[PDB]
């Protein structure tokens, strides 16, 4: 073993990067879609028969238990996706969908947004001022900061 | 196996705490997982203690978990020791209980004592060295069978 | 279905000691709403007979047969009323089936066989089995008996029901290796399915009888006089009457005062008033509301909400303490420089209730919590939302107000905060009939609870129909 | 045909809930929903039989001001009353019994649509599809229409 | 059954105390504690 | 013919046709505005007059 | 990153800037958006409809508003003066035993009556519908669902009650002409593209 | 602008004669009328 | 006449906003409209 | 944003177009494209 | 900086010199503006009514 | 002056046209664009 | 009528004393609100003849 103590000799930053060159993409860029039914396993409808006919209907599978709180602090984790037969394209990039009314306008989608509907940087709130950041995202009665 | 398990510390120990956690060397300590890189998170009690949820949940959560006794301290790392059966230790009590020769110790929660005080150690932030205590067998099973009766 | 085997086994082994026959009930939809299905802590059941008299008492009668007291001090009986009234209800096995279900086929499922005269299904979003027991004192039972039955939540909130044993035994009684109790019971089985309401019907549920059940072998006998069933009606009378005659109670109270002080109101809110303004058009108004509250009166008046707490164990000690805590000696100059600090007094709110009555578009607010207390430049009271803002409806011309205190004394107040003050007198309600009526539920412990009282009880016991269930 | 005569006008108040797949969330959300019995729909007020006929408002498009206020004197005081309130959008308001939009079925939307749409085919049509239901089964059957 | 019929299993669990790892057993075997308790009342001149 | 989806309606779901899972017209629970008759179908319908 | 898929674009503002271009047949398939369109990790064209959707669109956790009306209800009733306008309602069970006989009496007395938040919720058009004046936003929580608070027992109650048709999304959300554009696409599904 | 008699202990409103009347009149009626309500609920 | 009797002589001009205290504002007109509408509500309430 | 289209009619005429035709969003009465802020699939993941 | 809203041109005197390059479907809405389009300080649209 | 539209249709040729774009001010029938005198938003702000 | 229109244009009612007043009217006050949060900088505000 090697000890190695380091001290940072500037007064600001005095190292700096960028992020030069793309070699390739890891994730396949597709429109494979979250699958919410293994991120929460253990929801049912409450009718039997609907239940079954509605993970038919989609390729799911039946619900399971979560990992009880001794086993979840033995284990560190369960994974229940396994991998495909064959992996032409990259890793999963799973889609999360949020719903969205039919009329809201496209040039939001044209520009970097927040997808979401609201701006949440806290670089433009002052820090530390709690109030105002959640009335800077939530409130509804005063105007998104973006748009 | 791992005979061996670093504790690391995102706080920067001051001196006063590198002396505290110093004398505490031969104490036992437990971790959730045995693993041979660990958090100081992860280290003690304290990721699950609830007073909300009762005693039994957090003796259920103790009962599995992996034991250790404390090793050198250095900077940022702490040096968990897990013991072997069979072979002979120093062990320490930070509990008020008091041990006569040849007892057998189990490993509970801690109980409240008079005081109130009960010596708060390592209050890194709001994180806290909450250490079991280690009590000789005719206690344990005495507050096992109470708190059964209960 | 195993609570249902249990509990006759139960009501067996203990059948000698207690003369209590097993009665099997199931309850849905009709009964009860979902989430109160899910959260359901407690079921209670209660045997009256008919003449009236609840069989946890003494079988002759009872010192809470006395009249009520209207003594803080008193507290209608205190603590040993209150343990007669505990006494009274008894404790019942349920398990809730949470999903939807048909019923013939939950029980051909598990283990039992069915052969009902006539194969209709019946269908039931959630289930709920609960076996309660009436007692017949004696190898004898009467069709004027009526059972209660007591659904509890965990906030301590109960609804109960009433029904006459003559609606349970209509057809019932009318037609009157080694094996395994429990394999017979399934093999057996179930043969009647009928369906009972309580007697002001209101609420439908279905009784489950089985075959296998030591009912059978009793052979025990069951009668009807109409002379018997008559006095259980005045019972029931007497029972469900009991929030009306206080009401009465208070009405005939305002009229009396209204008539004792000759129409003057004197002042005990605050609210600037105008002399020229038509005070006359107010007193109609007033008339109007007066009436209009006796047209929309009901349990949830707040006289009941306000006796509720006084019925409480804790009232009559805790009334005594104040008693002695505002009639107290005024301290010596020793007292207070060596001695300890004195109690703080009543804090300068109080919690009342209020019945709040809308003229113009005809609507009583009945079970309306209000925070009261006067304001330091004249004695008059604020009365204010319990949101800790002000309450307008003093300065509306359309609207009266009837409060009653904690200690229940009664203002009844019109535009303007002029007020009748008189205090409800429970004397004309039997000691019992009020404390069986109105008392709240206290809880016995159950899972998920803290042994310790006064703790913040963790995440509340719940069975989910929405859920995988854990285990 | 006096001979078949029946009884007096009724409204009738029915209670329903969802089917088990609309039922999932909130399920005891108890719809109701009010019917005219022994009743007629009417597009004029009807002179010869006005001291034998009496109006009953009950629905978003089966309470017309104009036929209640020819039919009833209060109703004409109230319409005269309230000038604002002689309007055929459904705006009008009905007996409190009535009055309970969030428990209806078809609310303010159907009503706002019909007010101005043209009296065509698609316009039949289109209130039809606007019944098309919100159930997470519909959307399985609607969706792989690929509507 | 008549005739006592055994199970037996080699078992792989990340417990290693006795009592939670016994819990977990007899929470999988319940229908056998019940059949055990049931022999009791339907053989009692037999002790298992 | 708009109301339902022919092509799909070709199964029932917890004893209701998928029509009736579709669109309202096709449920048994909405009925019409005026009334000559109760509907053969009453499952969980109540009536109050 | 984030896309689209199935807006409606506002037809009385509609325009065309690549009419030189392209040509779709007049189909209502090419006017509804209901499918998009991207390039694979290598530019293949992938497609999205919402038949993909479903292992999400299904799932009970969309469909069900407790976590909603909890959140609004903690909230608590809006304190601004503006809103207090639109907390004002009260809805009340009345028998419908002489129901039909006792219609004049509700409108003899001349007082008005409060507008309901959704009916409110409707005189909004689809491009003011989502700007500051929009006050009944705060009750927009769940496409499936309606929020409002009411007075019930001279107090401020949360009311969640579900949207069971399509059609009674409002209209700054689901205009009228969309409805009939989808119909337009629902009837050219069934071959009734001309109807009879 | 107007003006508003600040509230008091002491200030009070008088009632007509004829109202009371009327008043006691309607309490008489209604405590012989004997409309009790828990005997509908028994009817 | 003078059916309210008060104790102070002289009345004051009440200001501040009608949350922060209770007046008894109402004109004639208003007053005789609720009196017939509560006749009408009492008329709509063997 | 990412390069999107409604029709298989846009995307041909993007994928046809020349350099820099990912980044300009065009529309079609009821149809859209939404081309993407930085040069990412029209060059810069290829290119290397 | 100042900008125009809502204008009126002649349309005795309408004329186009963007036919080629821009087409908005036939209706009022289109013909009548009563809205002014506008960037930001980065290069996106805003909106005046 | 400064670039403003009466319609989305110009703004979506302007921000698809190259150089000098946003300067010419043409018009459509009862729609106008009018051009910024200069080169602020087109290239000013943003050449860095 | 100043109500309704304060109402449709989202403003709030005066609130005034004498001294603020005075201090209003000779000298002016900041009385327009920071924004929760900025993102463009200041609010260059259109006058509109």
């Amino acid at each position: 073993t090697q000890n190695i103590n380091t001290v940072d000799m500037g007064l600001g930053y005095t190292s700096n990067t960028c992020v030069a060159y793309v070699n390739r993409v890891r994730t396949d860029m597709g429109v494979r879609v979250q699958d919410l039914f293994r991120v929460f396993p253990m929801n049912v409808y409450r009718h039997d028969e609907v239940d079954r006919w509605i993970r038919h209907a989609a390729g799911v599978e039946r619900p399971q238990l979560l990992d009880t709180e001794t086993i979840s602090m033995l284990t560190f984790g369960s994974m229940s996706e396994r991998n495909a037969a064959a992996t032409v394209h990259g890793q999963k990039a799973a889609c999360e969908l949020i719903l969205t009314p039919v009329t809201m306008d496209v040039n939001y989608f044209k520009i970097p947004n927040n997808p979401r509907g609201r701006a949440s940087c806290m670089l433009a709130v002052d820090p530390y001022d709690t109030e105002a950041a959640t009335k800077a995202i939530y409130d509804h009665r005063e105007a998104d900061a973006q748009t | 196996m791992e005979a061996n398990i670093f504790c690391t510390f995102d706080h920067k120990l001051s001196i006063a705490d590198v002396g505290k956690l110093t004398k505490l060397v031969a104490a036992v300590v437990p971790i959730p997982q045995r693993l041979h890189l660990i958090k100081h998170y992860q280290l003690g009690l304290h990721q699950f203690v609830d007073h909300t949820r009762g005693y039994v949940r957090l003796r259920g959560l103790l009962r599995n978990m992996t034991l250790t006794l404390m090793r050198r301290v250095e900077g940022n790392q702490i040096l968990l020791h897990v013991p072997t059966h069979g072979l002979l230790y120093t062990v320490l009590n930070t509990g008020p209980v008091t041990w006569e020769k040849g007892d057998a110790l189990c490993v509970l929660p801690p109980l409240f004592h008079g005081p109130l005080a009960r010596e708060n150690l390592l209050t890194l932030g709001q994180w806290e060295l909450v250490l079991p205590w280690i009590v000789p067998m005719p206690l344990a099973l005495e507050i096992n069978q109470r708190l059964l009766i209960m | 279905m195993e609570t249902h085997l249990y509990s006759d086994l139960a009501f067996e082994a203990r059948f000698a000691d207690d003369e209590q026959l097993p009665l099997h009930l199931v309850l849905d939809q009709e009964v009860l709403s979902n989430e109160e299905a899910e959260t359901l802590r407690y079921v209670y059941y209660r045997n009256v007979d008919s003449a009236g008299r609840s069989t946890g008492r003494a079988p002759g009668g009872d010192e809470d047969d006395a009249p009520a007291s209207d003594d803080a001090e008193d507290a209608v009986g205190g603590d040993r009323a209150f343990d007669r009234e505990r006494r009274t209800w008894q404790r019942a096995c349920f398990r809730v089936l949470p999903r939807p279900l048909e019923l013939l086929d939950y029980l051909r499922q598990s283990g039992l066989t069915v052969t009902l005269e006539k194969e209709q299904r019946v269908r039931m979003f959630y289930a709920v089995f609960t076996t309660l027991g009436l007692r017949c004192p004696d190898n004898r039972l009467s069709g004027a008996q009526t059972l209660h039955l007591r659904l509890v939540w965990p906030d301590g909130s109960y609804r109960d029901w009433e029904f006459l044993a003559r609606d349970l035994l209509r057809e019932e009684m009318e037609a009157n290796d080694e094996v395994a109790r429990t394999d017979e019971w399934k093999g057996a089985g179930v043969s009647r399915l009928r369906e009972v309401w309580d007697v002001q019907h209101r609420v439908r549920l279905r009784v489950l009888w089985y075959v296998n059940s030591f009912w059978r072998s009793r052979e025990l006998s069951y009668d009807d006089h109409e002379v018997e069933l008559y006095r259980a009606l005045d019972a029931y009378r007497a029972r469900i009457a009991v929030e009306y005659v206080l009401i009465r109670a208070v009405r005939d109270e305002i009229y009396a005062v209204l008539r004792r002080d000759g129409g003057a109101l004197p002042q005990r809110f605050a609210c600037h008033v105008s002399r020229n303004m038509s005070w006359r058009v107010v007193w109609e108004l007033c008339r109007h509301a007066l009436a209009l509250w006796m047209d929309w009166a009901d349990v949830r008046s707040c006289i009941i909400k306000a006796l509720t707490p006084r019925l409480s164990r804790g009232a009559a000690a805790a009334a005594q303490r104040a008693r002695r805590q505002r009639e107290r000696s005024a301290p010596k100059p020793q007292e207070l420089l060596f001695g300890p600090r004195n109690e703080s007094g009543p804090p300068a709110e109080q919690t009342w209730y209020a019945d709040v009555v809308r003229c113009v578009r005809a609507q009583v607010d009945l079970g309306v919590e209000v925070r009261a207390a006067r304001c330091p430049r004249t004695g008059l009271w604020i009365v204010r939302d319990r949101r800790g803002r002000l309450r307008r409806w003093l300065s509306q011309p359309e609207v009266c107000v009837l409060y009653v205190t904690p200690d229940l004394d009664f203002y009844w107040v019109l535009p303007g905060g002029f007020a009748v003050s008189s205090r409800v007198t429970l004397h004309g309600l039997a000691q019992r009939a009020l404390r069986d009526r109105f008392q709240n539920f206290e809880a016995v412990l159950a899972r998920g609870m803290h042994v310790e009282a006064g703790r913040q009880e963790p995440e509340t016991p719940r069975v989910s129909g929405r859920r995988l269930p854990f285990d | 045909a006096v001979q078949f005569v029946g009884e007096h006008v009724k409204v009738l108040e029915v209670r329903a809930p969802l089917d088990h797949a609309q039922r999932q969330g909130l399920p005891d959300f108890i719809s109701r929903q009010h019917v005219l019995y022994n009743g007629c729909c009417v597009v004029t007020a009807p002179k010869t039989l006005i001291e034998y006929s009496l109006p009953v408002p009950f629905h978003r498009f089966y309470s017309n001001p104009t036929i209640c206020a020819a039919l009833s004197d209060d109703i004409k005081r109230y319409v005269t009353e309230f000038p604002h309130y002689h309007r055929h959008d459904g705006g009008f308001p009905l007996p409190t019994a009535f009055a309970h939009e969030y428990h209806n079925w078809l609310r303010s939307p159907f009503s706002r649509y019909s007010a101005t749409c043209p009296n065509v085919l698609h316009s039949v049509m289109t209130l039809a599809a606007m019944l098309y239901k919100i159930s997470p089964v519909s959307l399985v059957l609607q969706t792989k229409a690929h509507i | 059954g008549p005739e006592t019929r055994p199970g037996i299993y080699v078992l792989t669990s990340s417990i290693a105390h006795w009592q939670t790892l016994v819990d977990v057993a007899r929470g999988k075997f319940a229908r056998e504690r019940c059949s055990f308790v049931n022999r009791r009342i339907t053989r009692p001149r037999q002790i298992p | 013919r708009i109301s339902a989806l022919p092509g799909l309606n070709n199964g029932q779901l917890a004893e209701e046709p998928l029509s009736a899972y579709v669109n309202a017209l096709h449920d048994h629970r909405l009925w019409p505005p005026f009334v000559t008759h109760l509907p053969r179908n009453m499952e969980g319908v109540q009536v109050v007059a | 990153f984030f896309f689209p898929v199935g807006l409606y674009l506002p037809e009385d503002r509609g325009y065309t800037t690549v009419e030189s271009k392209v040509k779709l047949n007049d189909t209502v398939r090419n006017a509804l958006p209901t499918t998009a369109y991207l390039l694979n990790r290598d530019r293949a064209v992938q497609k999205i409809d919402f038949v993909d959707a479903l292992k999400t669109l299904c799932h009970p956790v969309l469909h069900e508003p407790a976590p909603c009306l909890q959140t609004f209800t903690e909230r608590g009733p809006p304190s601004e003066p503006a809103m207090q306008r639109l907390l004002e309602c009260r809805f009340q069970q009345e028998p419908m035993g002489g129901a039909a006989r006792r219609i004049p009496h509700f409108y003899r007395v001349r007082r008005e009556v409060p507008r309901t938040v959704n009916e409110m919720k409707q005189d909004f058009v689809v491009t003011d519908f989502y700007k500051v004046g929009n006050i009944t936003l705060y009750t927009e929580l769940h496409p499936f669902f309606d929020f409002t608070h009411c007075q019930e027992n001279s107090e401020t109650v949360a009311l969640c009650t579900p949207r069971i048709v399509i059609g009674n999304l409002p209209d700054g959300l689901a205009p009228g002409p969309f409805h009939e554009l989808r119909t337009w696409e629902i009837m050219e599904h069934m071959r009734l593209r001309p109807p009879p | 602008v107007a003006v508003f008699f600040e509230p008091h202990e002491e200030n009070v409103l008088r009632c007509p004669e004829r109202v009371l009347r009327r008043l006691l009149e309607d309490a008489a009626v209604t405590m012989r009328g004997g409309g009790w309500r828990e005997d509908v609920l028994m009817d | 006449m003078s059916l309210l009797h008060t104790f102070w002589r002289l009345p004051v001009a009440v200001f501040f906003e009608p949350h922060e205290e209770n007046v008894l504002r109402c004109p004639e007109r208003v007053l005789r409209r609720l009196l017939e509408d509560a006749a009408v509500t009492m008329r709509g309430g063997d | 944003p990412i390069l999107s289209t409604t029709t298989l009619a846009l995307m041909e005429t993007k994928l046809k177009g020349g350099a820099g035709a990912f980044a300009t969003s065009e529309t079609h009465f009821g149809n859209y494209v939404v081309g993407e802020i930085i040069p990412l699939q029209q060059s810069m993941l290829f290119n290397s």
